[PDB]
């Protein structure tokens, strides 16, 4: 009952995925071999939110991989935990979408998403209860950008009842790894707001500062920031799966956070986090917990929290912890920084508690705050794609495949709208 | 653009219009009758005019653009594509005297010919946003009566009247769009 | 022959709900799974258990209350615990997706398919009394669905039976610690519910609650389950008049028609003493006298209002204990004297006195010690006007920019909706203060 | 043999600092969540009426 | 459980063992007429000994006939190849006798 599916794409989509499940699969104690192997009892009271059943006991997540080119598609099995997807999920083209939106839109994903489509269909029919579908997808990339964005499109036109969560990663300027960045970005906004019921960004850029400051480790890989965001992922639904003081689905955090229809975009953290060696001293309390869960360093979006003013906040601690010192705490900053709260939402924090705590920690806080700042973010896309187009540089790929010019001068006056009047709220007072 | 584009088109002496006004106060008399022009390429050029704030583009690209849609007969329709871009830019220049110019420009434009406004509520979500900017910045005197409705200047004023005008002729389904954008809308 | 069946909807009134029974079922002599012990009858006399339960022939049974919820998790925890055999198995209803804390959902989208079968159930227990007298229902309006369904049933109620008084602890938000973002918006329209459909409801915010265990409790670190604990002692206090002997009785019929003056105001908010600990309890008296005086301390209001601020229409506050009727008659008149405390001019004489000798019992495990004399007072005050005016208040600054509206919209609820609720709002604010006036 | 180790196939598919938290901090038992710790304690007809007050001065946490 | 014919399968896999940089790595060669998705088993990486450790192999673990653990699945390391045994000789570990697969 109200379980949810996940289906994942891209290199940089697909990647996150093959973490994230070798990190929710760890907390219920499913080995890779999918027999049952757990040490406590509550570890099977829900899993049918996250897991099927099957016969001969071994379970399955329910992910639907997708991607446009097979040389990662066949990569994500051969690793850690990666043979726990069945193989009949699997779906790939034969040519690949070379980081060409159009083609990963309009030609080549639009002759391959029609089966992509069918078996998620069998998926979200086979549940009991449905209640949301949840994306990890990189705006970087071509098939991850179009043929990403052109799912959750159909799929809503079938659920237009239940919700929805897509995870995307923007470039930030400091760090760039595509030349075709700021185009396939200023699309993309343009049908995520449109159809997305929620949607979190998440930065290289932030990955790189939150691993180099805190924890310093020396070398971080792929496989570092990719652990950061697994437990961002399992910080939003831990109340789905364990009894709580105050249970909150997916829904219900949907309704405290998003005050006007257009404006669906919060940035995540994660704590405590703490250097290799220093972990042994630190004293972990809901007051220690509470101060390194605002810090501008810890979020995960380059946006500086304080350069806008928060319009609404959320916070989902877990473990065993007093709820006094839980409610204490929220109003103490919600008055040591009035003036960043805006002032006609009174009340504008937002608690909740699970008693089940995350391996590897005694306590543990997820942060999802809808800050005002997110307009430098947008602003800058704005500012990279602007000085690209008015010498129509790159733009002939793109019109050879049955698109034209006047399209991409619709998506900037979106993006431009979202960007002016999300600022609107900024300054408007009682 | 570097340039309003109505100054650069003015200025080459492909513009049909001149002012040559004897009478009251001033008039517009068309070099060319207005029937035979081509709506297509000059009907959004003179919508470009309306940001201009330089004297005498102004007045001049104001005068036409109320003028080209009060005879237009039937051809209107054809332009309504390509009137969305160019005033979009029109509303966001945050000045306070061009909104009230644009404005009675886009209301007369409902009703100026049939079947029109259901062809513009797609595209609302374009020139509805900035509606949204100043809704409920209006005049507070109190009692003493107010010297300056005879010109259209009051903001607030202006633009509720806008909106009743578009959901009438909007259609069934006007209302319902209208509501996504503006919250605080009622409806009528 | 007297009988109430009680009425848990929302998981914080389940949780409060579970609560309740561990104080009445351990009070009566039921073991965990129902049966009495073949020896050590700890009740004397009989037809005790009779006033909240209903024998089944020899061995166990079973309590008198029906839990709603619409999301299973907390619902599903008590089927598996400890006390799984106490309640009926198809009288634990348990919904598929959660309200989400929104109002129009378990009132006008959701609640209807779930209204019908909790009824249901609801008629099953009525026909097995005899004398019903009425219902107690808990529920928290800091959420969508404990209003929501909530509302319904005190809707559904009022006409399936009629005359049969009703009752309800409610709990609100607290004046600035707040849990949800949209807490305002569910409390105007909750409060439209139950100002036409209920004769009396009592106001535990929570903020209060959490002051009451630092000053005296001697605990820094209070949880919610401390705070269900403590009222469920005021249950235990109001109701403990109906199933012991009594040297003056009094019974829930007899509250409503004393404490409430007028159709309207029936809001009244009540409090607890003394609440002493165990390291501590030990060292004073007790003596009644010193008693009363902690009752009407101004820091030990359980609703987070002063009543220093407005006038008092009555308080029917009871006792327990061994508390002789002597004792009592100087406390009353000597509070009296006091001179911060003043009485309305048109209600000369405005107590309603009762008396108890079970002592209360100190559950195993928890916070409140032992001791002999306790009084629980529920007073309505004319300062209650605060709580609404501050609650509506906060209903503005949102309201004011159609933010949120458009979650509700949604539902199935008519734009115009919202807009009634402030009248009522609006139109009791002006009526506390119209009474105030002296005459 | 200190450094010169180095394999692409080594550093980049081995984390850093995103392994299990050090011990004294995994103390906890899962299978343990509140509402199980006193109402399903068990209860009792009779309590253990004994209490003590140790002639120590109580740990401050 | 399904199967009609079958009651238990047997997949013939190959280790390798790279003496560049204590890398493990498996692949599971395909099997004609198997019908069966056949490709990379274990992407070349190093492997722990127990699941989330500190712990590393080093080339005088494997040796044909013990069980090697490689998460929680046991392997049966069966047939050495012309050139393992040569290195092993070289070495001065002992080798053990072959027997074949079942
Ligand atoms: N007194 C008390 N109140 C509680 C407790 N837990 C939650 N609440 C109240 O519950 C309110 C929030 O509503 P929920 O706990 O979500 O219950 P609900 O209103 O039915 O909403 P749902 O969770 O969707 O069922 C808060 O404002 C609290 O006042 C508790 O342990 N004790
Ligand atoms: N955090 C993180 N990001 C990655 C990783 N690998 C790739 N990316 C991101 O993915 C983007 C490129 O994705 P791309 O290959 O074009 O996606 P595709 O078009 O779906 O194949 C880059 O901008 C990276 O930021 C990774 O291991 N970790
Ligand atoms: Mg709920």
């Amino acid at each position: 009952m109200r379980e949810i599916v996940h289906i994942q794409g891209g290199q940089c989509g697909n990647q996150i995925g093959a973490k994230f499940w070798e990190v929710i699969s760890d907390e219920h104690g499913i080995d890779p071999t999918g027999t049952y192997h757990g040490d406590s009892d509550l570890q099977l009271e829900r899993i049918n939110v996250y897991y099927n059943e099957a016969t001969g006991g071994r379970y399955v997540p329910r992910a639907i991989l997708m991607d446009l080119e097979p040389g990662t598609m066949d990569s994500v099995r051969a690793g850690p935990f990666g043979q726990l997807f069945r193989p009949d999920n699997f779906v790939f083209g034969q040519t690949g979408a070379g980081n060409n939106w159009a083609k990963g839109h309009y030609t080549e994903g639009a002759e391959l998403i029609d089966s992509v489509l069918d078996v998620v269909r069998k998926e979200a029919e086979g549940c009991d209860c449905l209640q949301g579908f949840q994306i990890t997808h990189s705006l970087g990339g071509g098939t991850g950008s179009g043929m990403g964005t052109l799912l959750i499109s159909k799929v809503r036109e079938e659920y237009p009842d239940r919700i929805m969560e897509t995870f995307s990663v923007v470039p930030s300027p400091k760090v760039s790894d595509t030349v075709v960045e700021p185009y396939n970005a200023t699309l993309s906004v343009h049908q995520l707001v449109e159809n997305a019921d929620e949607c979190m960004v998440i930065d290289n850029e932030a990955l790189y500062d939150i691993c180099f400051r805190t924890l310093k480790l020396t070398t971080p890989t792929y496989g570092d920031l990719n652990h950061l965001v697994s437990a961002a992922m399992s910080g939003v639904t831990c109340c789905l799966r364990f009894p709580g003081q105050l249970n909150s689905d997916l829904r219900k955090l949907a309704v405290n956070l998003i005050p006007f229809p257009r404006l669906h975009f919060f940035m995540i953290g994660f704590a405590p986090l703490t250097s290799r060696g220093s972990q042994q001293y630190r004293a972990l309390t809901v007051p220690e917990l509470t101060q390194q869960m605002f810090d501008a360093k810890n979020m995960m979006c380059a946006a500086d929290p304080r350069h806008g003013r928060y319009l609404t906040a959320s916070a989902l601690f877990r473990g065993r912890m007093s709820t006094k010192e839980v409610d204490e705490q929220m109003l103490n900053v919600q008055n040591k920084n009035s003036s960043y709260f805006v002032e006609w939402i009174p009340n504008n924090i937002k608690s909740s508690i699970c008693d089940i705590p995350p391996k590897g920690l005694k306590m543990a806080v997820t942060f999802v705050g809808n800050s005002t700042a997110i307009q430098e973010m947008f602003k800058r896309v704005a500012e990279q794609f602007t000085a690209m187009f008015r010498r129509k540089a790159f733009l002939h790929w793109y019109t050879g495949e049955g698109m034209d010019e006047m399209e991409f001068t619709e998506a900037e006056s979106n993006m431009n709208d979202l960007v002016s009047e999300y600022q609107q709220y900024q300054d408007a007072t009682a | 653009v570097e340039i309003n584009l109505f100054k650069k088109y003015y200025d080459r002496g492909d513009l049909p219009i001149a002012v040559n006004f004897h009478g009251a106060h001033r008039k517009i008399s068309w070099k060319l009758e207005p029937e035979l022009l081509d709506y297509h390429l000059y009907l959004p050029i003179f919508f470009e005019g309306l940001r201009e704030t330089e004297e005498p583009y102004k007045f001049l690209a104001d005068q036409g653009c109320e003028e080209l849609l009060a005879r237009g007969g039937a051809k209107i329709f054809a332009v309504l594509p390509q009137l969305i871009i160019p005033i979009k830019k029109a509303l966001s220049t945050k000045s306070h005297p061009i909104m009230c110019t644009t404005l009675k420009k886009i209301q007369k434009l409902v009703t100026s010919s049939d079947m029109i406004g259901e062809a513009l509520v797609p595209y609302y979500r374009q020139i509805l946003p900035v509606m949204n900017m100043f809704k409920n910045k209006r005049l507070n005197i109190g009692d003493h009566i107010d010297y300056s409705q005879r010109k259209n200047e009051n903001l607030s004023d202006l633009i509720q009247e806008t909106l009743e005008i578009l959901e009438k002729y909007g259609g069934e389904d006007a209302y319902i769009n209208i509501k996504y954008m503006i919250p605080t809308y009622e409806s009528c | 022959m007297r009988e109430v069946i009680s009425i848990h909807v929302g998981q914080g009134g389940i949780q409060v709900g579970n609560a309740c029974w561990e104080l009445f079922c351990l009070e009566h002599g039921i073991q965990p799974d129902g049966q009495m012990p073949s020896d050590k009858t700890i009740g004397g006399g009989d037809d005790a258990f009779n006033t909240f339960f209903s024998e089944t022939g020899a061995g166990k049974h079973v309590p008198r209350a029906v839990f709603l919820d619409l999301e299973p998790t907390v619902i599903d925890e008590v089927r598996t615990g400890t006390y799984r055999q106490l309640f009926h198995p198809e009288q634990l209803i348990s919904g598929k997706e959660d309200a989400a804390n929104n109002f129009a959902r378990g009132h006008y989208t959701i609640g209807k398919e779930i209204v019908d079968l909790c009824l249901d159930r609801i008629r099953k227990l009525a026909d097995n009394c005899t004398g019903l007298q009425g219902f107690l229902v808990f529920n928290s309006v800091g959420g969508g669905t404990g209003s929501g369904l909530g509302s319904l049933l005190l809707e559904r109620l009022s006409v399936d039976y009629g005359k049969k008084s009703k009752l309800g602890f409610t709990i609100y938000p607290s004046p600035q610690v707040s849990t949800a973002v949209v807490e305002p918006y569910n409390s105007i329209l909750s409060t439209h519910s139950l100002l036409e459909h209920t004769d009396v409801a009592v106001m535990l915010d929570n903020e209060a609650i959490y002051d009451i265990c630092r000053r005296n409790l001697d605990i820094e670190r209070p949880t919610y389950t401390n705070l269900n604990r403590l009222i469920a002692q005021v249950i235990s206090s109001l109701t403990a008049s109906l199933r012991f002997d009594g040297a003056l009785n009094v019974d829930i019929t007899e509250f409503q028609t004393n404490l409430v003056p007028y159709p309207r105001i029936h809001f009244m908010l009540s409090s607890y003493a003394p609440i002493i600990s165990a390291e501590k309890a030990y060292h004073e008296q007790l003596s009644v006298a010193e008693i009363t005086n902690s009752a009407f301390e101004p820091a030990n209001m359980m609703a987070k209002c002063d009543p220093r601020h407005g006038k008092y229409m009555a308080c029917s506050m009871m006792y327990r204990g061994d508390v002789v009727p002597k004792d009592v008659n100087a406390s009353i008149a000597t509070i009296k004297t006091k001179r911060t405390i003043q009485f309305v001019d048109w209600c000369p004489t405005g107590f309603k006195v009762g008396i108890n000798y079970q002592p209360p019992t100190v559950v195993p495990g928890g916070d409140l010690a032992k001791v002999m004399r306790a009084v629980c007072m529920i007073s309505n005050s004319t300062a209650i006007a605060e709580v609404f005016s501050r609650l509506d208040h906060k209903f503005d600054l949102m309201y004011a920019k159609r933010a949120f509206v458009h979650w509700y919209v949604g539902e199935g609820m008519e734009e115009g909706e919202f807009s009634e609720a402030r009248e009522d709002l609006a139109a009791l604010e002006k009526d506390y203060e119209e009474v105030g006036i002296e005459t | 043999s200190k450094k010169t180790i180095l394999s692409g196939f080594m550093k980049n598919n081995s984390i850093v600092g995103f392994k299990e938290c050090l011990d004294s901090q995994l103390q906890l038992k899962d299978s343990k969540s509140e509402y199980n710790d006193k109402f399903q304690s068990k209860n009792r007809i009779h309590r253990d009426t004994s209490i003590f007050h140790i002639r120590n001065k109580s740990q401050i946490i | 459980v399904e199967n009609p014919y079958e009651n238990y399968r047997i997949r013939k896999c190959t280790l390798y063992y790279y003496l560049s940089d204590g890398t493990i790595h498996v692949n599971e060669p395909k099997i004609m007429n198997s019908g069966i998705e056949q490709g990379v088993f274990i992407k070349r990486q190093q492997i722990p000994k127990q699941l989330n450790s500190t712990d590393y192999y080093t080339w005088e673990d494997l040796n044909v006939g013990i069980n090697i653990n490689l998460f929680e699945r046991v392997f049966r390391i069966v047939d050495c190849d012309s050139f393992t045994k040569e290195f092993f000789v070289y070495m001065g570990k002992k080798m053990n006798s072959p027997e074949r697969v079942p």
